[PDB]
Formats: C-alpha cells, sequence, structure tokens
C-alpha cells in the first residue's frame, strides 16, 4: 500500500548508501516508477490505500497515509524524475541513495494524511539537502548550506507553534487531517496559526522577499544537478498551502489573500525577468523555478478552483523538466565541463538530440501549448484573472521574458557558430531524453487524463473560501 | 476520428523525418512531406464535399478539444494544403546539397500540422495551441541555417513578439471565460447573441484578441519582427508571408466578427491601424534594396490592406484579399528564389539586372507577379484590392478618407513593385550565371502559382457579374451584415482606380528606370531603406531598458541576499555582546546573579 511506495526510495537509498553498487539506485528507481504507476491506475479516491497507526497515543501521533488525487499523481511525478536523475546522474560518487531516501522522504512528505506526520516529513527533508550539499560539491558550500538551511528552519520552528495552536485551540483530539478539519479555528486565533504557517511556506514556496536561499543552494551542488533537482522538488509549499494553510485558517487568509497574490505576482515576474540577466545555467533555472512557485502560489491564493488546479498541474510539471533541464546541464558539464552561457556555441551541430533535449525542455518551460506547462499556465491565468485582474495580468508580463531568457540561452548554447564539437549522446541520456519527452507530451497535450483527482480538491477547497 | 488526420499526417511525418530522418536518400523527406500534403488536401476537399465535419474529445474541466471544419475553415484547409504541397515541390527542387533535408521537411510538416490545429477549432485554447505552434515553427525555420549567428535573433524577435500578442489572447480568453464560461466558439456564439453584458469588458476582449492578431500579422507597432524572417530560405518566406502565420490574424477576426460586430469602436480602429499598416508598408517598401525585404513591406501593406478590409465589417472582403494575396505572393517570393537559385542566393537588387532574355519562364512569373500586386486592371489583385476600397464605403463607418488612402497605397504598390521588377531585371548586367540558372521542377509547380495568380480573380465580382466569394463566405460565420451598394457609380470607382493603378504602374517604370533618384527621393529611398528609424527607437526605449532592469533586479536580489547576511551578523555580534557579559571576575558573575534573583523576585509580584 501507500506505506510500501514512500518507504522503497528510503530503503532502496540507504542499500545504495552503506552498500554497493552504483547500479543499485537504477533497478531501485525504475521499481519505485512501476509501484507508483500502479498506484496512480485503478485510484477510487483518497481513501485509496489508507494507512493508520498509533505512534504517540497520548500525544495524539499516528502514522496516517492515503492516496488523494494529488497524492497520487505527485507520487508518479516524484517517482519518474527520479528515477530518471538516478539513471543520467554521472554522479555516481556513491550517494545517488541520498538521492532516494530524499525521494522517499518527500513521498512521505505528500501522502500525509495527518498533521503532525507532515510537520515530521517537512522538517527531515533538510537532512539530505545538506549533507549532498556540503561534501558532494560547491565552493562555497558551508555558507550556501547555513543560508538554505537556517531560512528554512527559521521558517519551520515556529510553524511548531502554528501546529500546537491549530490543534489546541480547535479542541481536535488528535492530528488527524480529517480530526482537525472537523474542528475549525476561530477568528483572530486563526489569524496567528495561518500567520505562522505563511512564514514557513512562504519562504519555501518561495515567494519574492524569501526566495534568497534558492540561487546560492542552486549554484554550490554537485555540477551534475542531481541535488539542485531534488531541491527544486523541495519547493513542497504551494502543496501545504492548498491542503493546510488555508482550510485550516481562512480567517486569516482573508486579510492575507491579497498580499500573497500580489507576492506571487511579482514574484513571477522576478523571476523570469532576472533570468535573462543570468550568465550561467544555476542562476538561470534557479529564478525559472522562482517564476513558476510565484505562478503556482498564485492559482492556489486566487481562490477560484480554475486557478487552484492549474497552481498545482503546473507544480507538478514544472518540478519534472526543472529536475530535467538540471541534469541535461549537468550531463553537458561531465562532457564539456562548464556551464557558462556565453562559451561553446557550436553544440549544435555536434549534439543531433541533446539540442532537441534542451528545446523540448525549454519549451515546456515557456508554458507552450502541447507540453506539460500551459495547462497549469493558463488554469492559474484564469483563476487569478477571476480573484484580481490586475496581479494576473502584472503576473503574466511573465512568458515575454520565459520566452526571452529561454531562446537566448538556447541559442548561444547550440545555435552559434561551431566550436570544438562536442559529445552526441549517452546510452543512459538516451533513454532519459526519451522518457523525458514522452512525460512531457502525455501531460500537455493529454491534461484530462492526469489531473482528474486535482478537480474535486480544486472545487471543494474554493468553495470552503465561501459560506 | 477521421478530421483529426488531416492534422496528423504532416505530425507522423514531422516524426520520421526529425527522430530517424537521415536514415533515408535525400528526396524522400520531401517525398513524403508533399505527399502526406496532397492526401490532406485530399481528406480535407472530401470530408467538405460530405456536407462538414465535427471533432469533440475530452480536455480540461470546462475547455473540452473541439474542432469543426465548416465552410470558413476548409477555405484555409485548401488554400493551405495546396500552396503547402506546391512549396513542398518547390523546396524539393530548392533545396539541394545543404544538411537538415529530413530536418527541413519536418519543420515543413509541423508547420502545417499547426496551422490546421488553428483553423480547426471549435474552442479558442486550441486555436492558441495552433498559435504558438506555428510561432515555434516559424523560429526553427527562419534560424534554419544555424551556424550563423545573425540568422537567430531575427527569430528570437519573432518569438518574442509573438508571445506579447500570445499574452494577449491569453487575456482575452480569461476574460470571455470568466464572463460566461463557455470558450467554445460555437457556444460563445449562441451565449453572445441578445443582451450583452458589460460591453466595456467585451470591447477590452477584443482589443487584447486584435493586439494578438497584430502580433501575429505584423501590423503596427509590431510590424518590425516580420522584414527579418528574410533570414530563413526563400519558401519559408513564402509560406509566412503568404499563406500562413499572417492570414491567422484575418481569420481570428473572420470567425470572431460577431463579437467585432456589436464593437462599433474596435472595427474603427482595426480600421484605422489596417490603413496606417498599409500606408507603412508601401512607403518604407522600396527603399529597401534587397529582394526579401521589399517584399516583406509589400506583405506588411497588404495585410494592411486585409485589416481595412474587416475593419469595416467586410469580412469577406477581407477573406478575397487573402486569397488573392496567398496566390500572388507566394508566386513572388518562389520567384525570387529561384531568381537567386540561378544567381546562387546574390540576394540584392542594385547587383541585379538585365535578367529578362537571360531568365526563361522566370521573367513571366516575375511580371505576372508585379501586375497582380500592383492591380493590373484584369489580375486578382486588382479585383480584391478594388473590393476592399469598394467595401470602404459601403460597409458601416464611412471609409471617406480611408479610400484615398487605399487608393493612394494601391499607387505605392504598384510602383514599388515596377521597381522590384525594373531594377531586377532591366537595364543593366552585373555578375555571373553560366550554368543552370533555370530549374524544371521548382519553376514548374511556379505555373500553377503563376496561373491561379491570373485567375484567382473573378471569385468576387460586381453584382452584375457573379459574386461567389460572398455567398460562401456568409453562411458559416459573420451572418450579421449590414452593407449598402451602389452601381453605374460603383463601376465609375473601379475605372478610376484601374486607371489609378495603370498610372501607377507606368510611373513606377520611367522612375525606376530613370535611375538619377532626385535630391528628395534619395532621402527618402534612404529613409525607407532605414524602417523609418523604428527599430532605433525600438531598442533606445524599449529593449535595452529592459535589459538594464533585468540586470539591475539581479543586483537587488544580490544586495537582499546581503540584507540577510546583514541580519545574521547582527546575530552573532549581539552573541558576542551577550558573551563579554562574562568575563572571569567573580565579583561580576556575582553582582550579575544577585541582580537577576532579584529581578526574578520583582516580576514574581
Amino acid at each position: 500500500m501507500v506505506v510500501l511506495a514512500v518507504l522503497l526510495p528510503v530503503v532502496f537509498g540507504a542499500l545504495l548508501l552503506l552498500g554497493l553498487p552504483r547500479a543499485l539506485g537504477v533497478l531501485g528507481a525504475g521499481l519505485s516508477f512501476l509501484l507508483n504507476l500502479y498506484l496512480f491506475l485503478t485510484h477510487p479516491g483518497g481513501v485509496a490505500h489508507a494507512f493508520q497507526a498509533p505512534l504517540l497515543p497520548g500525544a495524539g501521533v499516528y502514522w496516517a497515509f492515503g492516496l488523494d488525487g494529488l497524492s497520487a499523481l505527485f507520487f508518479l511525478t516524484i517517482a519518474l524524475t527520479v528515477f530518471l536523475g538516478a539513471l543520467v546522474a554521472r554522479v555516481e560518487g556513491r550517494f545517488l541513495g541520498l538521492a532516494l531516501l530524499m525521494e522517499g522522504l518527500l513521498l512521505g512528505l505528500f501522502a500525509a494524511r495527518d498533521l503532525l506526520v507532515f510537520y515530521v516529513f517537512f522538517e527531515a527533508a533538510l537532512i539530505p539537502a545538506l549533507l549532498m550539499l556540503y561534501l558532494y560539491g560547491g565552493e562555497g558550500r558551508t555558507r550556501a548550506l547555513y543560508t538554505f538551511v537556517l531560512f528554512t528552519l527559521v521558517g519551520s520552528l515556529p510553524m511548531l507553534a502554528a501546529v500546537l495552536g491549530a490543534r489546541l485551540l480547535s479542541g481536535s483530539p488528535t492530528f488527524l487531517l480529517e480530526d482537525l478539519l472537523a474542528h475549525p479555528l476561530q477568528e483572530e486565533a486563526a489569524f496567528w496559526v495561518f500567520l505562522g504557517f505563511a512564514l514557513a511556506f512562504a519562504i519555501k514556496t518561495p515567494l519574492f522577499p524569501l526566495h534568497a536561499w534558492l540561487p546560492p543552494f542552486h549554484q554550490e551542488n554537485h555540477p551534475s544537478g542531481l541535488a539542485d533537482a531534488l531541491g527544486t522538488l523541495y519547493k513542497v509549499g504551494v502543496f501545504a498551502f492548498f491542503r493546510f494553510a488555508i482550510p485550516l485558517a481562512p480567517e486569516g487568509f482573508a486579510q492575507a489573500q491579497g498580499l500573497l497574490l500580489f507576492l506571487a505576482a511579482l514574484s513571477a515576474l522576478y523571476g523570469a525577468w532576472v533570468a535573462f540577466a543570468a550568465k550561467d545555467f544555476k542562476t538561470l533555472l534557479a529564478y525559472a523555478g522562482l517564476s513558476h512557485m510565484g505562478v503556482a502560489a498564485l492559482g492556489v491564493f486566487s481562490g477560484t478552483p480554475e486557478g487552484a488546479m492549474g497552481g498545482l498541474y503546473l507544480l507538478a510539471a514544472s518540478g519534472v523538466y526543472t529536475g530535467g533541464l538540471f541534469l541535461l546541464a549537468g550531463r553537458l558539464y561531465e562532457r564539456t565541463g562548464t556551464l557558462e552561457i556565453g562559451r561553446y556555441r557550436g553544440l549544435a551541430q555536434s549534439a543531433p538530440g541533446l539540442a532537441a533535449l534542451a528545446l523540448i525542455l525549454f519549451l515546456a518551460m515557456v508554458g507552450l501549448p502541447g507540453l506539460s506547462g500551459f495547462p497549469g499556465e493558463f488554469l492559474t491565468l484564469l483563476g487569478a484573472y477571476k480573484a484580481s485582474p490586475w496581479l494576473a495580468a502584472l503576473a503574466f508580463l511573465s512568458v515575454i521574458a520565459s520566452a526571452a531568457y529561454a531562446l537566448t540561452a538556447f541559442q548561444k548554447t547550440f545555435w552559434e557558430e561551431g566550436g570544438s564539437g562536442v559529445k552526441d549522446l549517452a546510452g543512459a541520456e538516451w533513454g532519459f531524453a526519451l522518457l523525458s519527452v514522452l512525460a512531457l507530451l502525455l501531460m500537455g497535450v493529454f491534461p484530462g487524463y492526469f489531473a482528474r483527482g486535482l478537480h474535486p480538491l480544486a472545487e471543494a477547497f474554493a468553495k470552503l473560501l465561501g459560506g | 476520428m477521421a478530421l483529426l488526420g488531416t492534422i496528423l499526417l504532416p505530425l507522423l511525418g514531422f516524426a520520421l523525418l526529425g527522430l530517424f530522418g537521415k536514415r533515408m536518400r535525400e528526396p524522400l523527406p520531401g517525398v513524403l512531406a508533399s505527399g502526406l500534403v496532397l492526401a490532406s488536401f485530399l481528406l480535407g476537399a472530401g470530408l467538405l464535399l460530405s456536407g462538414g465535419a465535427r471533432f469533440q474529445a475530452e480536455w480540461l474541466p470546462g475547455i473540452p478539444f473541439s474542432l469543426l471544419l465548416d465552410n470558413l475553415s476548409g477555405f484555409m484547409l485548401l488554400i493551405v494544403t495546396g500552396v503547402g504541397f506546391l512549396i513542398h515541390v518547390y523546396a524539393i527542387g530548392y533545396m539541394g546539397g545543404d544538411p537538415g533535408y529530413s530536418r527541413f521537411f519536418a519543420y515543413f510538416n509541423l508547420f502545417i500540422a499547426m496551422m490546421l490545429t488553428l483553423v480547426l477549432a471549435d474552442s479558442y485554447p486550441v486555436m492558441f495551441i495552433g498559435w504558438e505552434g506555428v510561432g515555434l515553427a516559424s523560429f526553427l525555420l527562419i534560424g534554419f541555417w544555424y551556424k550563423n549567428p545573425q540568422y537567430a535573433d531575427s527569430a528570437r524577435k519573432a518569438f518574442i513578439v509573438n508571445r506579447i500578442g500570445d499574452l494577449g489572447f491569453m487575456l482575452g480568453m480569461a476574460i470571455l471565460w470568466a464572463l460566461y464560461g463557455t470558450l467554445s466558439i460555437s457556444e460563445l456564439k449562441e451565449a453572445m447573441e441578445g443582451p450583452l453584458k458589460n460591453p466595456d469588458l467585451l470591447a477590452l476582449a477584443g482589443l487584447l484578441l486584435f493586439l494578438g492578431a497584430v502580433g501575429k500579422s505584423a501590423q503596427i507597432p509590431l510590424m518590425v519582427w516580420l522584414p527579418d524572417a528574410m533570414a530563413g530560405p526563400t519558401p519559408v518566406s513564402a509560406l509566412i508571408h503568404a499563406a500562413t502565420m499572417v492570414t491567422a490574424g484575418v481569420y481570428l477576426i473572420a470567425r470572431s466578427s460577431f463579437l467585432y460586430s456589436v464593437l462599433p469602436d474596435v472595427s474603427y480602429a482595426i480600421a484605422v491601424v489596417g490603413l496606417l499598416t498599409a500606408a507603412y508598408g508601401a512607403l518604407s517598401a522600396f527603399g529597401q534594396t534587397d529582394i526579401k525585404k521589399i517584399v516583406a513591406y509589400s506583405t506588411i501593406s497588404q495585410l494592411g490592406y486585409m485589416f481595412l478590409a474587416a475593419g469595416v465589417g467586410a469580412y469577406w472582403v477581407a477573406l478575397f484579399h487573402v486569397f488573392t494575396h496567398a496566390f500572388f505572393k507566394a508566386l513572388l517570393f518562389l520567384a525570387s528564389g529561384s531568381v537567386i537559385h540561378a544567381l546562387g542566393g546574390e540576394q540584392d537588387v542594385r547587383k541585379m539586372g538585365g535578367l529578362w532574355k537571360h531568365l526563361p519562364q522566370t521573367r513571366w512569373h516575375a511580371l505576372i507577379g508585379a501586375l497582380a500586386l500592383g492591380g493590373l486592371p484584369l489580375l486578382s489583385g486588382f479585383w480584391s484590392k478594388d473590393a476592399i476600397l469598394a467595401a470602404t464605403l459601403t460597409y458601416p463607418f464611412g471609409g471617406v478618407g480611408f479610400y484615398v488612402g487605399a487608393l493612394l497605397v494601391a499607387v505605392l504598390t504598384a510602383m514599388y513593385a515596377m521597381r522590384w521588377f525594373v531594377l531586377v531585371f532591366l537595364g543593366e548586367e552585373r555578375g555571373h550565371h553560366h550554368p543552370h540558372e533555370a530549374p524544371p521542377v521548382m519553376l514548374w509547380p511556379n505555373h500553377l502559382l503563376a496561373l491561379g495568380s491570373v485567375l484567382a480573380g473573378y471569385l468576387a465580382l460586381p453584382h452584375p457579374l457573379p459574386n461567389v466569394l460572398e455567398p460562401f463566405l456568409k453562411p458559416a460565420l459573420a451572418e450579421v451584415e449590414a452593407h449598402h451598394l451602389s452601381l453605374g457609380a460603383e463601376w465609375g470607382l473601379i475605372a478610376l482606380s484601374a486607371a489609378v493603378a495603370l498610372l501607377g504602374l507606368w510611373a513606377g517604370f520611367v522612375f525606376f528606370q530613370r535611375k538619377v533618384f532626385p535630391a528628395w527621393y534619395l532621402a527618402f529611398e534612404a529613409a525607407s531603406r532605414e524602417a523609418f528609424y523604428v527599430d532605433r527607437a525600438y531598442n533606445a526605449l524599449i529593449v535595452n531598458p529592459l535589459k538594464a532592469l533585468a540586470e539591475a533586479l539581479f543586483y537587488g536580489d544580490r544586495g537582499l541576499l546581503s540584507g540577510y547576511f546583514g541580519l545574521g551578523g547582527a546575530a552573532r555580534s549581539l552573541g558576542q555582546g551577550l558573551a563579554r557579559l562574562q568575563t572571569g571576575y567573580l565579583r561580576v558573575y556575582a553582582l550579575l546573579f544577585v541582580l537577576g534573583a532579584l529581578l526574578l523576585l520583582g516580576v514574581m509580584r
């Protein structure tokens, strides 16, 4: 059931960490992918694979899991992305076990059916990040590590007071999301709880003033970008917003809606705009991820189930293709040795299908219709315009900068005058690009099949803001 | 399901020629592409002959996947498939010895399939899908020869302007979704009838739709991106300027006629922008010394004509000019491509001349095209342009000054078309062309294109003569029509227009054979050569300042991270101020101890 798929990447990452060899990670990620796909199919509803086990009877803690429409496809997305990062990695530092551990942690994070288990995974996801950052790459590794870790922790620890207030002030007997949702929080008490939630979730969203931890994180990881891909998967902020933040304290969200929508708009614009000024791949991709998170948070905060479903779909797909771009930059490093955009121009003539892979990925990034980005982008646009037209319009002065930075990077990296000549593709990279394009096309052209579980949650939690 | 094959064929073709692609002989990619285009023309003609078609598939909740094949969609489909088959043959001939044959024809197939996705649409998001797919294929083909950085930034600029237009499109669609909640042109029309609500918001949505149309069809101010499409090969420029990627601007208005007709002010604005676009294109065409640019500015002028037609509510008239133009401009481009194929890609005018005798079957193509564009009294271009000139007065909103404006534009089109023909084919010789100027299979579809250009013609004729296009175009969409007409005086106007066009032709003849270019004309030709100094201003206050702001926001982000650093440093400094509290003098520790204990004892009350 759910716990099996949640733990499989954890146990495989352990067996790669202490045990040998690297190859165990490829087959482990494949087994995870197949299990998460099987869980994604035949999904009846939320209780699909429900798990309930007691841990602290007195304190009220229970292992609580289940596959919602959201948990299923996010499991599938994570399994797929980490499998891709597992085959193509080329890190081979024997630490892909850390990548599988982080995968399993993010799985448990998403599948949490009770508040405290979610909080536990939210705090646990910090350790592998600092680990694969510190000992596996980067010159400013220590400083970026401290910055990112301290930001996450300064956000997270007061959220413990927030969750303690949310449980105690509501008289909810347990930490179960069912029970906690059964007992609402009052005015000027849901206010403070939501404020403590919004700090920890915005600094991890990321929004504009709280994003300063993102570029240093992405720069000094392993140059291959496996750690970077998993950190982009670590932008789970929006998710916690929609399921936990807003439904548990909409009274404060009433005053905070405009502020948060504005932050999402300006964050998206700022990221997609600065990404033009980026002189390296890590900076560009970090600012792009910031823009996408701004869009997703905008869609969720706008109410308007259109916007919410768009935000979540865009979140999953952006995680997928941003992780793909990170791994691609790492592979081009391993074959070349640099991530600068100006140098190494002739790539296109030497790289037959790596050019096409990078192009498909950047197209999915700028949100091209037919690929994964556009459904979420447009649904979020609709929902935001429903909520507040002004911030939606400003926020979508982003596709312009999206095309600008993506095309500039692609052109000056591949198109221009022939250089020395570069390796074409590796055998693992073949399956990588094939599966990447397959998933992108399937998620972009057929958004009907995916995200069907997202519609009920969207409309229910959007009507919840009403009477 | 059968209708989807029209799109699917030049997608499987694209996938074969892109993925494997070079596993084939040289002609085979073009062979497969042209064969798929032909067997798509066939299946579209067969489906239309069966009365029409509909297709609906499951998609985003509230936004399903809706394809509608009616008279209006089938019109564009037949045009695109036929001209695409002709240009595909012309590329099979024209593309030679340059790598990427398979890639090139895969781009062709993808372009065709995406344009079909555009026209076959009962829902506006599918129209947007086609929009962005055509924009991507255009970016790809314009930068076909990647080894030159210069012919990359052109497609960069093209796609950027395209995405500005696409953002306007998206916002208008969000508007017409917040209002109604349908976003399917069928039910959108069935819901827009009757008691309109919030007319301000409706006019705003239509204005944003027109903004998207401007970027797609390169109207003012977004004109500037089109000439740079000269970077791509000549058949690419033909398919972009004649049959696709610009005609979509007119097709959007033709389908949204029900929206634009209840917007009088917006339609009048469209007419004004079309007139200005025609004026700019005509005034800035002849100053260009290159064939590709002097044709691109003419494309600007002719699209201005079409948008003038669709501005006053003359939708079938705009489609008439679209038909004639898609014939004769494709003719011009393929002729020019054959010409530079004779000179090895010389691609200049001042380095040309005296190609009349030396070029068989090509001077004829060039003369047919120049006469059709200039408005030779008995030619398709004359019928279209003067039908627009008449619809100016006959259709609503008055067309008072627009008539004389478009007439001057007809004069100027005659003049600069004669400039092109004269300066290219007559009155000197320079350069070299020994062996193989005229190819069979390039000029062979060009024969058919010249035939269609001549005889597009009489589909739409003054009411004594049969008007075939108007009854075909009105029922499918643009049903509401309120236009008067006249006779006797209408034919006096046709005669005045024909005489004016002939005077413009001979005026260009004498002025551009003269080669003297007096004082003022040199200044004017220089100004037109520099596109009336538009890009100089566009990069002055817009593009480079946006770059400066991007860099400024980068510096500001660095500064924000520096402020976070300062917070941490304040924390450490406070920490060592508190760690300084313990010096080691026991008297100090005892005093601070007793002090803290006394503070505690006071707090307890």
